[PDB]
């Protein structure tokens, strides 16, 4: 649900432009809950992951 | 067996190259290091046979040097290749930007007589220029690893856009911590005060990983950096401190001057 | 109307992002600036409504400032947006890397109250790291527009990898010529001689545009640069002239020593 | 030519096939001997002449 939507949105310029116009409308149409929408609107990435389920350093400066 | 290292970018699903996506699809096995779980799911749908490199990072407040983590990563990758698997390494952003694993793997693979190459991807730097609408060519560009800029001798050009990567672990010398302290950041501030004033506006940038996510562009005086909220994916942008001054010496040799500049 | 500037990368067809390709596909109109006619055909089949920006360059040994060219380029793009067309600007590599058209189009678009953004692409820089297997974070990275390095005061760090873009027109002050001269490049050598010996190995890099084309990686002494065959798409790589030396000043403040480095 | 290069550039399967045996793959897609020669000699200019399609500069540094 949430995962499939994000995946498609990030790939489809058509849907992306649709999202830009009306985020809530598009999200609600893809069956995102109110809490999921709220998280998006408030930009609480943390919650988004919690509602979905479940280090990025690949280098150093010590030579 | 062969090795192809690709980048997926920072955004989910959409910021990977067409060719790089195709490599993952037809790969026998994929070694992945992606930002989040959404990205991990996406990958698994492309190719089910995925091994997560994340597993080689310290587990449970364990004291582990990242140099060992990276070495374990490289070994795992090569193991697949040595077995005869058409191996693909999928790292977020550009696989060869502030990422040694890919370079190391390709190097070692070649030395053992295996086909190995790297496909370019969209790095956090690429995302920065676009999000902030800054051209690196405008007044030039400099990039340094934050800790290397403190441990070694680097002199920045204060007329260029300066990027200090891995600002989150700036001054973390052991390579076993995943964040530094405000005191370490204060020393860096003091060091930067050689070329940049304390009230010099800097920018903490964080490219979005999700299509519904807005990038982080936090502007603040250099002085407040030590008290700022930093994350591993945080990049510090230090804009020019001075403007471009003319170089009469060379202009003269060119036999021209400012008024002759088109 | 709206504007979206995208990069198509350097390689044909396969080096564009999945999302950016999508934008080109669903665009009402596309303004293009591609390396060759193979990339031009590819684009045309992806979206037939294409206007090539190449037309605004000087035609027939004409004397025309590139400032005017870019202006005419920006104006052509905006006309579409103001018309109401969902406009996409497809530039090669990264749209905002050493490219003023996009940034100028986006800035003017916003000023006129239009929706305009820039999607990051794969730049010649990104390709270089992958082709030469060099990590910009290894010892640091600096980029400068050749001519700007000559005209204005830039101090490079000899420990970092240094890139000089548009080396082919280094010293071309009129902005009317497509190439410079050996006498100009000779002065550049003397300039670089402040930090780099004359026998310092530099690399002329040219990323391939076709999948059957190998990249150009010509190694030669800095002194022979003036006699080297340069093309518009040529970038000059200047490897580190010095190795990283410990910064005892900062190490002392951190209360650590070289042997304490992880 | 144009049709082959576009495919090759996008298809990783075809790419890996090509690097395995360039001439085999090129002949398989019906490239002429001269066209193949141009590829092996790395004569990009001729490839264009054979494709009928005979300024990448988008920036300055004069301030
Ligand atoms: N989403 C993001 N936004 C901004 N900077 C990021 C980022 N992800 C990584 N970085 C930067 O990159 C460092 C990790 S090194 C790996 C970078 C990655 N290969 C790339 O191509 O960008 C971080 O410490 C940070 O400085
Ligand atoms: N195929 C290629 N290989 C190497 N460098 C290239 C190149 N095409 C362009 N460049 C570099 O880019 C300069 C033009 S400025 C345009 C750069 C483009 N936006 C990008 O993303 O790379 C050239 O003078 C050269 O320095």
């Amino acid at each position: 649900g949430l995962s499939d939507f994000f995946t498609q949105l990030g790939q489809d310029a058509q849907l992306m432009e649709d999202y830009k116009q009306n985020p809530e409308a598009v999200m609600r149409a893809h069956g995102l809950t109110d809490e999921q929408i709220n998280a998006v609107m408030t930009g609480d990435m943390e919650k988004l992951k919690t509602l979905s389920g479940d280090a990025l350093v690949i280098s150093h400066g010590n030579g | 067996g062969s090795l192809v290292c690709v980048g997926t970018g920072l955004q989910l699903a959409g910021q990977i190259s067409v060719l790089s996506r195709s490599y993952i699809e037809h790969a026998d096995i994929v070694f992945s290091l992606l930002p989040d779980g959404f990205s991990q799911r996406w990958l698994t749908k492309l190719n089910p046979n995925v091994i997560n490199l994340q597993q080689f990072y310290a587990q449970n407040g364990e004291v582990k040097n990242r140099r060992d983590t990276y070495e374990q990563m490289v070994n795992a990758i090569l193991d697949a290749v040595r077995a005869g698997k058409k191996t693909v390494c999928a790292l977020y952003g550009h696989p060869g930007v502030f990422a040694c694993v890919s370079h190391m793997a390709i190097t070692r693979a070649k030395a053992e007589g295996f086909s190995a190459k790297m496909e370019p991807g969209i790095s956090a730097e690429a995302c920065l220029w676009a999000d902030l609408g800054i051209d690196p060519g405008n007044s030039g560009h400099q990039s340094f690893e934050a800790s290397q800029f403190m441990f070694f001798n680097h002199v920045p050009d204060p007329t260029t856009h300066l990027l200090l990567w891995q600002i989150a672990i700036a001054g973390e010398h052991t390579l076993t911590q995943f964040h530094t302290s405000s005191d370490r950041l204060q020393i860096l501030v003091e060091q930067l005060n050689q070329w940049y004033p304390l009230d010099h506006e800097v920018v903490i940038y964080e490219a979005a990983n999700l299509p519904i996510q807005a990038p982080r562009i936090e502007r603040l005086p250099l002085a407040n950096l030590p008290q700022a909220h930093l994350m591993p994916i945080s990049t510090l942008l230090i804009p020019p401190a001075k403007k471009l001054e003319y170089n009469y010496a060379i202009l003269a040799k060119l036999g021209i001057g400012p008024e002759d500049l088109g």
